[PDB]
RNA sequence: CCGA
């Protein structure tokens, strides 16, 4: 519920739902990390897991 | 608000939750064989009503305290035997109306103590240069301390308080987590599998066998055992409410409040902390922030103290059922009520806490109410109090005072509780503040009181801005504080204002008018002197304020306030009644003449008359530095500021005689003096009128019984009560067996013991109340009566003593001059005072001038001004502008034109009184506002001829009140080094001390007019000699004479 | 019997160690009794005592303070500072 | 004149100018500024001698 | 004392050479031999947490609200999800009631 | 605790 504002807002989202047939070994849920604004990325650096 | 909320909330809280708390963690004990259970009903304990009240408890030297009741309940697991009775569990003290207590006779104040607070707390210290290592601390309200260690190679090492470091794995898997769980948990595991390797991964029962290794046949049960009791257990570790609200806090966690113990999740959420810390994330913290630092007031101090009196009680209960094989007990006979008595009782007597209260005046009542220091026990000691926690701090604005704070060597340790601050219930410090938004100031509702909450967050403002009214902040730069740092910002930018412009100031502090024109130390030595001022007989309201005396009178509690509407019926001079209408008569009682801690009057005069209406709030009656409802510490009396003949040279102070005709600063000093008829193994002590060696008209003030009568006259040498005692010796030399055998001259058994007067101290009997065992009352033990003795003086104004302005402006009187010898004005009136221009300058409290010269306009007017302090706000020079139009519209009365001169604004002209000769350039007169301190010269003038001695060192002693002799230090003995001076040296330090037949020798030879004869070897140095003999030492003298050594003997 | 015979600088005998506790349970239980204005003259009546021997036993019973011991709240003044030798 | 910079009580040197003298009257921030400086004053008549 | 310049973004090394010291306990320290200037590229910079993963390449443009990273929340031996009223991410829990 |  509170969330750091330099990192950003993240998605509350299970995509699998309550009484739902999932195989082992696959995924759960995930989520997002909002963008505030647009542009093109810069960054990525070598060798990083 | 109230000022004294915070002792007021305190002990309302330990009244009504703290104890129950204590009782209810008390319940319920039980006996080794599992037969008997005793538990406390704490929620219905009663309270006795006290024996005695206020007055009479500080007359017979008691405390006033009420019997405390808990009923208890008796259960029993062979049979249905229920058992209820009240049982009394001790005395407790109750706070009075002022927020006091009276222990033994005497007010004293709880002040607050200043301490770390409980929490999870991150440090960075470093080598050399070295590596950039990171430790944590995890801190209790109650129990040990858990502390992390990272080093250069980066192991996680945790200790205990006082242990050597071992592993934080080793201590995780002691707790019993899973290695699953424990790397799940964390953020980078990949720093902690870097310790993983090098310290080892033991099994849950391979670990709990290395702690007991450390800590202390190693053993894992035990060792389980012991960690349960160490951090797991209640009732040996207690994390408080602040505790987990701060950990809750730093580690953002949502445990629930009411467990109070540690968890193992929380010891991993402090491994992930530190871990990340060593990455460049999270945020090391403070010591000396108000964020970490809380106040813990007299209620936490007597929930301690209960607590470990209850210990003790249920240690001794649980003794009594174990010893006891027979059942069916009463649950009176079980507790043991002593050590719960003697834990309150070494509280409220011998702590650093409790402390004698400062009783000179109402405001330094006021003031040590609010007292906040960072000693006692849980604190500090003033051998560990470095240079940083003395420093101000930037958390410190608005709630701690940067002013106020003793000059001795406590300096920085006792501060002082700002106006507008106020403690919460976590017991950290907050201050109000206003909303701002889009550039207006919002004062539509209460404000915030942000509890230091606005350094990371807000940007806030000082109370002292330029501001149009119902509108924006003015101005395109707007100073604020933001991340403890000064910047300057726009309008629309800030988010918070403070709520006044003496936010930063104490009340004391805040007392002091014109504060922005004088010195931050001057400001300090005017707070001291304005809590030394003594009451005089006829207060006075000053010409200039600030505006907080109201306040302050009411708060101090000095002030009969009323509480409903109504009508005064009936004043005198003791009484105040009042029908209420909006059990039908209020009955106001009036205190006379009674004596504080400090030896001053506690009178209080009536104000209404009979037949007006009355609102709740209105002031009935005012105290002894109160008149007007309002604080009057002092005088409004004339200044010129000018040297006289030499008489105000260095600081001296030229009065005139008006000032002792006048009756002003004239004052009030109460002493008591005590004296017991002891029980003596040769005989009972008694008091008599029968004294031997005592004349004829040395008892006409006595009684039958040997007693001063009231209303008395006494001076020094009288005698207050006659006593004897039956000395039983009888070994007299060969002179008064002589004497005895000529004159007839029979010996008599008993001698004089009588209470006598001390030098000076002459006076009034006003009370001389006896204390008679079968009277009703009981004694100390060995005494057969108490009598006690108030005597009264009024002391005038007097060359030597002290007397100060508000603007630590102090000063000795050296000289009172005639009204026609005194400096006069243009209209024929005489100066008062004349004080030296040069300590002005100098010291740097200009602020004296504009209070005088404000005081003279308002004297020329009759207004009686009040400016708040900071009133540069409303414009550039304010405060010369403002004095000098009211100077200027003073000097347009018609008959006053004298007053106010154009070409030289604060100077008129002074005309001398011995000669008549104006001087030759204006003078600077004015009204100022001057003070009468505690400081009087009678207290300070002593004299020994020779008196008593020490035990072992044989040297005079020391001290006032037993005839002692001044110390000739060893800086006196280098500077009469420096000099010549063998022989003064020599008679200083053998026939003036220590040395006794040197002392009868020199006596003896100044009597009889002949020569001092040569000293001996003084008797320190012979105590000195046996000293090293008895450690061990052959130490010894030796003289030599014609080739011969032999030893000497100086015990002789 | 070590306690009784050591641990006291004026040392006092066994049976006035007795005493004070017959004298202790005897106050408690004529406290349980007269629950209010306790009395002296009924303490030594039922110890069946003198008032001034149950005065000597209760001035015996004072423990002894050192001369080192500090009076303020700091370490500026002692108790024997205050003491004249006779 | 000007009372210009104050001293911390360990001899460090503050940041910020008074720009007014004790005619014109301090505000609160530089009556907060000079404080330091006379705890400075204090702290060190208690401690050096 | 370090400089502290308040503004995120991307290092950029003008006329800086680095030094690689070695000390008595493993410090890895960056000297300069001569002193130069260090430029930061400006840019906001978004803080993910270690256990996530970033979706869009090291050169793409990103439109309003697009994803921007998504984690894998993988645990293993589960088949049917069954919750009844709490959030709680939980297993098959075959309890009985007898 | 305060005063120099
Ligand atoms: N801890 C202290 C405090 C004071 N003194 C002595 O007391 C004197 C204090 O002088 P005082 O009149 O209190 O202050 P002033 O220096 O005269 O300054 P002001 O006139 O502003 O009061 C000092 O010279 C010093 O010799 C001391 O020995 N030790």
């Amino acid at each position: 519920q509170e969330s750091d504002p330099l990192g950003g807002a993240s998605k509350t989202r299970l995509l699998v739902q309550d009484g739902d047939q999932i195989p082992p070994g696959a995924v759960v849920a995930r989520t997002e990390i909002q963008c505030k604004e647009a542009g093109t990325v810069r960054g990525i650096k070598e060798g990083q897991e | 608000p109230d000022l004294i909320e915070i002792q007021h909330a305190s002990f309302h809280w330990f009244l009504e939750e703290g104890l129950i708390e204590e009782l209810n963690s008390f319940s319920p004990i039980s006996d080794y064989t599992g037969k008997l259970e005793l538990h406390f009903l704490g929620k219905d304990y009663k309270l006795k009503q006290p024996k005695y009240d206020v007055d009479e408890s500080k007359r017979r030297d008691a405390s006033y305290s009420v019997q405390m009741y808990v009923p208890t309940r008796l259960i029993n697991k062979e049979t249905g035997e229920i058992k209820e009775q009240e049982v009394f569990i001790g005395d407790l003290p109750l706070m009075t109306e002022r927020g006091t207590f009276i222990i033994n006779g005497a007010e004293r104040v709880i002040v607050n103590q200043i301490v770390r607070s409980p929490g999870v707390y991150y440090k960075k210290e470093l080598d050399k240069n070295g590596r950039r290592t990171y430790s944590a601390s995890l801190i209790p309200n109650r129990g040990a301390w858990l502390k992390f260690e990272t080093d250069k190679n980066g192991l996680v090492y945790v200790r205990i308080d006082k242990t050597r470091k071992l592993s934080a794995q080793v201590l995780l898997k002691a707790i019993g987590l899973s290695d699953n769980e424990i790397l799940d948990s964390l953020s980078h595991p990949e720093f902690y599998q870097k310790t993983l390797d090098k310290e080892g991964n033991p099994t849950e029962e391979e670990a709990l066998v290395e702690l007991y290794k450390k800590l202390r046949p190693p053993t894992v049960s035990g060792g389980q055992q012991l960690l349960e009791s160490r951090f797991f257990d209640p009732k040996r570790y207690d994390l408080g409410r602040v505790g987990r609200y701060k950990l809750n806090k730093k580690l953002r966690l949502n445990e629930a409040d009411t467990t109070r113990v540690l968890t193992p999740q929380d010891i991993l959420a402090a491994i992930n902390y530190l871990i990340n810390l060593e990455f460049d994330v999270g945020t090391t913290d403070d010591i000396d922030h108000l964020g970490n630092r809380r106040v813990r007031s007299v209620g936490e101090l007597l929930q301690n103290q209960i607590r470990v009196g209850l210990n003790r009680l249920e240690r001794i209960i649980r003794e009594r059922m174990t010893v006891s094989e027979s059942d069916a007990l009463t649950p009176a006979s079980l507790v043991n009520p002593k050590p719960l008595v003697a834990a309150i009782k070494e509280f409220f007597g011998s702590s650093q806490l409790s402390q004698f209260m400062d009783q000179t005046n109402p405001l330094a009542e006021l003031t040590h109410k609010r007292r906040i220091s960072a000693l006692g026990p849980g604190g500090l000691t003033r051998e560990r109090a470095g240079f940083a926690v003395r420093d101000i701090h930037p958390s410190h604005h608005g709630r701690i005072c940067p002013v106020e704070t003793p000059e001795g060597p406590n300096a920085g340790l006792i501060g002082s509780l700002a106006t507008c601050a106020r403690v919460n219930d976590y017991g950290f410090i907050e201050t109000p503040y206003f909303r701002v938004e889009s550039g207006r100031v919002r004062k539509d509702l209460d404000p915030v009181y942000l509890t230091a909450d606005e350094e990371d967050d807000m940007r806030v403002a000082p109370g002292d801005i330029p501001t149009d009214e119902e509108g924006n902040i003015i101005g395109e730069s707007v100073p604020i504080r933001y991340r403890q740092e000064f910047s300057t910002t726009s309008p629309e930018q800030v988010d918070y204002v403070a709520v006044s412009p003496v936010q930063i100031i104490s009340v004391a502090t805040s007392m002091i008018p014109f504060l922005e024109h004088d010195d931050a130390n001057r400001a300090l030595m005017g707070s001291n002197m304005q809590r030394q001022a003594v009451p005089l007989l006829r207060p006075e309201r000053p010409l200039v304020g600030t505006g907080l005396e109201a306040q302050a009178a009411r708060d101090s509690g000095m002030v009969i306030v009323s509480r409903t509407h109504g009508i005064v019926t009936y004043v005198d001079a003791t009484e105040i009644r009042v029908q209420p209408h909006s059990g039908e008569e209020i009955v106001y009682p009036i205190q006379k003449y009674q004596r504080s801690n400090q030896d001053t009057c506690l009178n209080q005069r009536p104000l209404v008359y009979a037949g007006e209406d009355v609102v709740p709030g209105q002031v009935l009656a005012d105290g002894s530095a109160t008149e007007g409802g309002e604080l009057a510490l002092g005088q409004n009396i004339l200044v010129a500021y000018m040297p006289w003949e030499g008489y105000n040279y260095e600081d001296a102070i030229l009065i005139s005689e008006r000032l002792v005709y006048d009756d002003v600063y004239t004052s009030i000093h109460i002493e008591k003096f005590e004296i017991e008829a002891r029980q003596t193994k040769l005989g009972p002590e008694e008091i008599t009128r029968e004294i031997p060696n005592v004349g004829e008209d040395a008892l006409r003030n006595l009684d039958e019984h040997g007693i001063i009568r009231i209303g008395a006259w006494v001076e020094s040498g009288d005698i207050l009560v006659g006593k004897v005692t039956p000395k039983g010796e009888a070994d007299q030399p060969p002179e008064e067996k002589l004497l005895r055998a000529i004159f007839g001259e029979k010996a008599r058994d008993v001698r004089d013991n009588s209470l006598r007067v001390p030098n000076g101290e002459k006076g009034r009997v006003v009370d001389v109340r006896v204390f008679t065992r079968e009277k009703g009352d009981e004694l100390p033990p060995g005494a057969n009566m108490v009598v006690r003795i108030y005597v009264a003086q009024k002391r005038k104004i007097q060359v030597g003593d002290k007397m100060a302005g508000r603007h630590g402006n102090k000063g000795i009187i050296s000289r009172i001059l005639p009204i026609e010898d005194m400096p006069y004005l243009p209209d024929g009136r005489p100066i008062d005072i004349a004080l030296n221009p040069l300590g002005v300058p100098s010291r740097m409290n200009v602020g004296q001038v504009f209070e005088c010269l404000l005081g003279w306009a308002g004297e020329n007017l009759g207004v009686r001004f009040k400016i708040t302090p900071f009133d540069e706000m409303y414009g550039e020079e304010a405060s010369r502008d403002t004095v000098h139009g009211l100077l200027e519209e003073a000097s347009q009365r018609p008959n006053k034109d004298w007053v106010f001169n154009e070409n030289h604004p604060g100077k008129i002209q002074v005309f001398d009184g011995r000669t008549g000769e104006p001087f030759d350039r204006p003078i600077t007169v004015g009204q100022a506002y001057m003070l009468k301190l505690v400081h009087l010269v009678d207290d300070k003038i002593h004299a020994r001829s020779t008196g008593p001695y020490s035990l072992v060192t044989q040297q005079p002693l020391g001290g006032k009140a037993q005839q002692g002799g001044q110390r000739f230090g060893e800086m006196e003995v280098w500077a009469l080094e420096a000099y010549g001076a063998a022989y003064i040296l020599q008679e200083l330090l053998t026939v003036k001390s220590d040395d006794m037949q040197g002392r009868n020798e020199a006596l003896n030879a100044i009597v009889k007019g002949k020569s001092i004869p040569r000293p001996g070897t003084p008797e320190s140095f012979k105590v000195l000699m046996r000293e090293l003999q008895s450690l061990g030492l052959d130490i010894a003298a030796h003289k030599v004479q014609l080739s011969e050594d032999g030893e000497s003997a100086d015990a002789e | 019997r070590a306690i009784a015979d050591q641990s006291r600088t004026i040392r006092l005998p066994v049976h006035l160690y007795e005493t004070i506790s017959r004298i202790k349970k005897t106050t408690k239980l004529l406290s349980q009794e007269m629950r209010r204005k306790p009395t002296e003259e009924e303490i030594a009546e039922k110890m069946e005592m003198t008032i001034e021997k149950l005065r000597f036993i209760a001035k015996s019973a004072q423990l002894p303070i050192s001369l080192e011991t500090p009076i303020g709240k700091e370490e500026d003044s002692r108790l024997g500072d205050f003491i004249e030798a006779d | 004149g000007m009372r210009g910079l104050m001293a911390d009580p360990q001899g460090e040197i503050i940041d910020l100018p008074i720009k007014t003298n004790f005619r014109e009257g301090l505000t609160v921030t530089e009556y907060v500024i000079s404080s330091y400086g006379a705890r400075k004053g204090l702290v060190d008549t208690a401690l050096r001698t | 004392k370090d400089v502290a310049g308040d503004l995120a973004g991307e290092v950029l090394f003008d006329r800086l050479v680095p030094e690689e010291k070695t000390d008595r306990q493993g410090n890895t320290t960056r000297i300069a031999q001569r002193g130069g200037l260090v430029w930061i590229l400006s840019g906001e910079v978004y803080n993910l947490p270690p256990g996530a993963e970033p979706v869009v390449k090291n050169d793409e443009q990103v439109e309003v609200g697009s994803i921007m990273a998504e984690t894998k929340l993988v645990t293993n031996d589960g088949g049917v999800v069954r919750l009844v009223s709490n959030r709680e991410i939980e297993i098959i829990t075959a309890s009985v009631l007898l």
